[PDB]
């Protein structure tokens, strides 16, 4: 799913299909450098697109004076009674109105979504 | 250790003049360059600009063990000079002026 | 021994160096270092939790600068040197770079205040005059109108229309030299005035553009 | 721009070295004098305002400068000499300004001069009549727009609009768009979209990999280091994977110069021009603000590599499109920056012909005299001609320019005289149907007038600026670099491409300058230096904004802005001391500038009026209980200076219905009085 690049002129590796012991090798187009495929797989393609920003999201956002507050919801990871929370403000905009939240404890940065 | 409890105290001097002018020849780390494998070097101007300004043309153990192309930074003092600080037997310190940045990468 | 050959002996002797970023009004301070060249001590103090080196300005350089340690990583620097008798020599391999900084000396009101004193010149300023300065003079003969004519009376490009045997030698001679040349040189080689030479010259010979403007005369080999 | 805009006009200028000798010439300073009129037998006479608008004359004042003149034969002396105080030209004085004759008067010499004590100024005297220019409107330069035309191939596009620091005629835009997904072929169906630029002075359109190893970074390693700036992002790298596939086969640099040095302005019939062609419009021509020396190109790719890195988030849909209408990306061109525009092509139109006049003149190798050389009338009828009838051109340029500037002053009540020194026009043709550029804006709020403006065809097309609003006036981003680089800032040579994905780069005038690791903290450093006027000035706004990790600063001119109350944890800044102390500027010398420098007010330009959280009225916004907000960072004045000059003389104007409103301000400018 990554990507491989050369060990000696340091460029792109395609795949290529060698006809003897019917294992994947990554080739050079610059140089003939060559080694196996671990995983044997090179495409894939997500349609869903049902990424959860939570692995997007930063955990400064907490220092940001223009966002709402609650003492309602308290953080799990260290107890902290203080959150900010949000919506999704990017794309996938069709039925999106959850609310993420950040803890504004210093130095918790913990994330969590409802 | 003495990298945690080692004190000391070097004086410092700065000639005012030099045999020879001082540069810097920068390596890519990622490259991992084992020196010890530089049996010889040959240093020139590199020619497809056909002086000072010229970047630098290195070939290592012969025309083709190995080879780089040096290229001058923008500046070099522009706001803040560049010394380098040598040990002398005595223990002083000697600095020096970097006279110029140039840098080298791997050629193929 | 070449002029291109680079000394390796640094690199193979395995020759470290230490690489540290100066301001300039320290390097200033520097170029002016006391007596032959002495500028001060440094003091390296390393405990078991911190490491601590800074320097201090000679005595006479001076009518705590911490270092902060820099990264090389990334990047190998060494150091080559070029002598006043233009040998070329590696003297060693970059082990440490730092950056003198300020430390509880200064704050940033008093930092401009001398950013305002290193101005100096300032960009220059559209100044405010006093009623009118003079601009015409009284001038009776322009200044560049009375040298030509010195030049004019000491000198004529063109003199005498007469000798024309003795012309032709002349002229001849310039020949030996070039197969083509262009009208006016012909004019400048010799002195004499331009009708006689077009009449000598149509005389001994014929004039070909050969398409390029200029015109140069050729004399007729017949 | 008469004190620096000028003089820097003159001192940055080639000289020109001639030819055997060979001769120098090169300007060093400016003069002026208070305007002045030759009388019929040549006595000069200080001319007051009124004699101009009475015998029909012009309000001017002369020009003068020092110029030098070397002669380099090497005939084994070096002779210079130098002219000092040479006349140039003339040019309009703004009256009441600080070169005019009614400057820093009491009213007892303002009456004995017939001048009226109320006249506020700004404006020129031109032939008898007055002539005041309109501030135009521009799209702001030096930063990276994302559109997506949606009628052409292109499924997304980038600009950045380029100038040197006040230096050059033009400004260069380059593009960086991308292809359209449903391009119908069996071929590129399943590769897909291929980035491409549009670079200036050149025919064809260019792959991007192809210019990026142009700069040298050849290898695939490299510049996949410039544009993606971390390799745990397989989404990203897959998008630019079909861009590598169409720039394989041209590998290396010379034959990459060829291949965009082929289609120029001339095409390259030998090999050496092309490549040499191709290095300067990729040297002089591609992003001048960022570097214009032939050293320093690892800025040129990095930024290069900035503008398609966000052009990236804008298809992956990461971060949304820019707004062509958002009032934060506009500039306002006041009389000093259209000025000198206008002197820079009728100084270099002076010096084309001192030239003509010395080859022909030193062919015959006589001699050489300076003072025949200089056509006067050059400076002074140029400028007089473009104020007097409005467009903006020369005067065999009567159809290249752009009118509509320089009208004539409207007397007809005083009301009507301020609301005119006070008007900006957004330069849209005047008949297109196209509402989006005629419809109110929310960043309108407290800079522009919401309810004065004209009917017509000229709906929205002209407004007039609020009462306390302030346009900045420029300075130079010198001190602030100094300062950054002594603040733990790292520059973008000296750093690893890895350590980049946790830090929050630095911009500085729209140029990136680095980069930094503890952004917060900075922050608040930057702002209490301004908030006491130590190194910054008053007019730079600084942005941080917390989700895209970067950090703005700006101070050209050309921002507006207005003064805000400054608030801290829940309670204002401005004690009870503050106000007895300055209801008696008369007799104690303390006012709004000892404001100012203390930090309880500060003023707020319209890209950092959106990192803000204002309250309307302390009294009754900044009271503890089950509150909206608890965070307010700036308290307003009052809440109706949102008002334009005619639309601040209305009673109860907040009981009307709202095209009421926008029909008298539009009427008390033809009442009687
Ligand atoms: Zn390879
Ligand atoms: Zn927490």
């Amino acid at each position: 799913v990554g990507i491989r690049f050369c060990q000696e002129c340091n460029n792109m590796l395609y795949p290529k299909e060698d006809k003897e012991n019917r294992i994947l090798l990554y080739a050079c187009r610059n140089c003939d450098y060559q080694q196996e495929a671990d995983n044997s797989c090179i495409y894939v393609n997500k349609i869903t697109h049902e990424v959860d920003e939570l692995t997007q999201i930063i955990a400064d956002v907490s220092q940001d004076p223009t966002l709402p507050r609650t003492e309602d919801h308290p953080c799990q990871k260290c107890g902290h009674k203080e959150a900010v929370f949000f919506q999704s403000h990017s794309a996938r905009a069709e039925d999106a109105m959850r609310l993420y939240y950040v803890c504004t404890a210093p130095h918790c940065g913990h994330r969590w979504t409802e | 250790g003495p990298s945690s409890q080692n004190v000391t105290e070097y004086v410092v001097r700065v000639p005012k003049n030099t045999t020879k002018k001082y540069n810097i020849m920068a390596f890519n780390a990622a490259d991992k360059v084992n020196f010890a494998t530089w049996n010889q070097a040959r240093l020139e101007r590199d020619l497809s600009n056909k002086p000072e300004d010229q970047p630098w043309l290195l070939r290592v153990n012969g025309k083709s063990g190995r080879k780089f192309k040096g290229i001058k930074k923008g500046g070099v003092t522009e706001n803040t000079s560049y010394y380098i600080f040598t040990q002398c037997p005595d223990g002083a310190f000697e600095a020096f002026p970097v006279h110029n940045w140039y840098n080298f990468t791997p050629l193929a | 021994a070449e002029r291109g050959e680079l000394d390796l002996t640094g690199a193979k002797q395995n020759t470290g160096v230490w690489l540290v970023k100066v301001p300039k009004y320290l390097s200033q301070q520097w170029a002016k270092a006391s007596g032959r060249g002495e500028v001060g001590k440094l003091r390296i103090a390393k405990t078991q939790g911190r490491t601590e080196v800074s320097f201090t300005l000679n005595e006479d350089l001076a009518n705590e600068h911490p270092f902060v340690l820099q990264s090389v990583g990334g990047q190998t620097l060494t150091v080559f040197t070029e002598s006043s008798s233009d040998k070329l020599s590696l003297e060693g391999i970059v082990v440490q770079r730092a950056e003198c900084r300020p430390a509880a000396s200064e704050n940033y009101m008093r930092l401009k205040r001398l950013q305002i004193e290193e101005s100096s010149k300032p960009v220059r300023l559209s100044q405010q005059l006093d009623k009118v300065v003079t601009t015409n003079y009284k001038p009776v003969a322009n200044h560049q109108y009375n040298i030509e004519y010195e030049r004019k009376k000491k000198e004529d490009g063109k003199r005498a229309r007469a000798d024309k045997q003795h012309v032709l030698d002349m002229l001849f001679s310039a020949f030996e030299k070039h197969q083509y040349y262009n009208l006016k040189d012909l004019v400048d080689i010799t002195k004499q005035p331009v009708v006689y030479l077009k009449e000598i010259l149509k005389e001994i010979g014929v004039q070909n553009v050969k398409g390029i403007h200029k015109n140069t005369w050729e004399l007729k080999p017949e | 721009f008469i004190q620096m805009s000028v003089q820097r006009i003159v001192e940055d200028a080639p000289p020109i070295d001639l030819q055997p000798p060979r001769y120098l010439l090169k300007f060093e300073q400016i003069y002026l004098s208070k305007p002045t009129h030759w009388e019929r037998d040549g006595a000069p006479s200080p001319m007051m305002p009124n004699e101009a608008r009475l015998r029909n004359l012009t309000y001017s004042a002369p020009l003068y400068v020092d110029i030098t003149k070397t002669v380099i034969k090497e005939g084994e002396e070096q002779l210079q000499t130098q002219h000092q105080k040479t006349f140039i030209g003339k040019i309009p004085i703004m009256l009441r300004s600080t070169y005019c004759l009614l400057n820093g008067l009491t009213d007892r010499d303002l009456c004995e001069l017939n001048e009226c004590p109320l006249d506020p100024g700004g404006y020129f005297i031109i032939n008898g009549s007055e002539k005041v220019l309109i501030a135009q409107e521009k799209m702001a330069t030096n930063t990276v727009y994302v559109f997506a035309k949606k009628d052409s191939k292109y499924a997304y596009t980038g600009e950045c609009r380029s100038c040197l620091e006040n230096s050059s005629r033009p400004t260069s835009t380059i593009w960086v768009s991308m292809l359209a997904r449903g391009g119908q072929g069996a071929k590129k169906s399943a590769i897909g979209q291929r980035i491409v630029a549009t670079l200036p002075y050149i025919k064809q359109e260019v792959p991007i990999i192809i210019v990026f190893r142009a700069l040298g970074f050849v290898s695939d390693r490299d510049i996949l280091e410039h544009i993606i700036y971390d390799f745990e992002d397989p989404e990203m790298m897959e998008m630019v994977k079909p861009s590598l596939d169409e720039a394989f086969v041209i590998q290396e640099q010379n034959v990459a110069l060829n291949f965009i040095g082929s289609r120029g302005a001339k095409p390259g019939v030998t090999k050496e021009k092309r490549i040499k062609y191709a290095k300067e419009v990729l040297q002089k021509e591609m992003l001048p603000h960022v570097g214009v020396s032939d050293f320093c190109e690892t800025k040129k790719a990095y930024f290069l590599g900035y503008m398609v890195h966000r052009l990236l988030l804008a298809a992956l849909g990461r971060r949304e499109l820019d707004d062509r209408d958002h009032y934060g990306n506009k500039r306002l061109d006041l009389a000093g920056p259209l000025l000198a525009f206008l002197f820079r092509g009728m100084f270099k139109n002076l010096l084309k012909e001192v030239r003509i006049y010395a080859q022909k003149f030193i062919d015959r190798g006589k001699d050489f005299n300076l003072e025949l050389a200089i056509k006067t009338r050059i400076i002074s009828d140029g400028l007089k001609y473009s104020l007097a009838t409005g467009n903006w051109g020369d005067q065999k340029k009567a159809h290249q320019a752009r009118a509509g500037v320089s009208q004539v002053l409207n007397r007809l009540t005083f009301a009507s005289t301020l609301s005119h020194l006070r008007r900006l026009n957004s330069p849209i043709g005047r008949d297109g149907k196209l509402a989006k550029p005629r419809q109110l804006h929310n960043t309108l709020w407290g800079m522009v007038c919401p309810a004065e403006t004209p009917e017509g065809h000229a709906v929205g097309l002209v407004k007039n600026l609020a009462l306390m609003a302030y346009i900045s006036v420029g300075s130079q981003p010198s001190p602030i670099l100094e300062f950054l680089e002594e603040w733990s800032m790292e520059n973008l040579e000296e750093i690893s491409p890895a350590a980049i994905a946790d830090a929050t780069k630095i911009f500085v005038n729209g140029c990136w300058v680095g980069i930094h690791k503890d952004p917060e903290q900075l922050m608040n450093t930057l702002r209490k230096l301004r908030r006491q006027m130590d190194i910054i000035v008053s007019e730079v706004s600084m942005i941080r904004d917390i989700r895209e990790r970067e950090i703005r600063i700006y101070t050209d001119a050309g921002r507006i802005c207005r003064p805000l109350l400054i608030v801290e944890k829940q309670k204002l800044l401005l004690k009870k001391r503050h106000i007895d102390q300055l209801k008696e500027r008369e007799y104690n010398n303390y006012s709004w500038q000892d404001l100012v420098a203390s930090g309880v007010v500060e003023y707020i330009d319209t890209l950092e009026e959106e990192t803000v959280m204002l309250a309307m009225t302390p009294d009754d916004l900044q009271e503890k209980e089950v509150a909206y907000c608890s965070t307010y960072t700036h308290c307003e004045i009052h809440p109706s200076m949102i008002l334009g000059v005619c639309a601040s003389i209305i009673p109860f104007p907040d009981h009307n219905q709202s095209p009421r409103n926008t029909y008298q301000s539009a009427m008390g400018k033809q009442a009687m009085g």
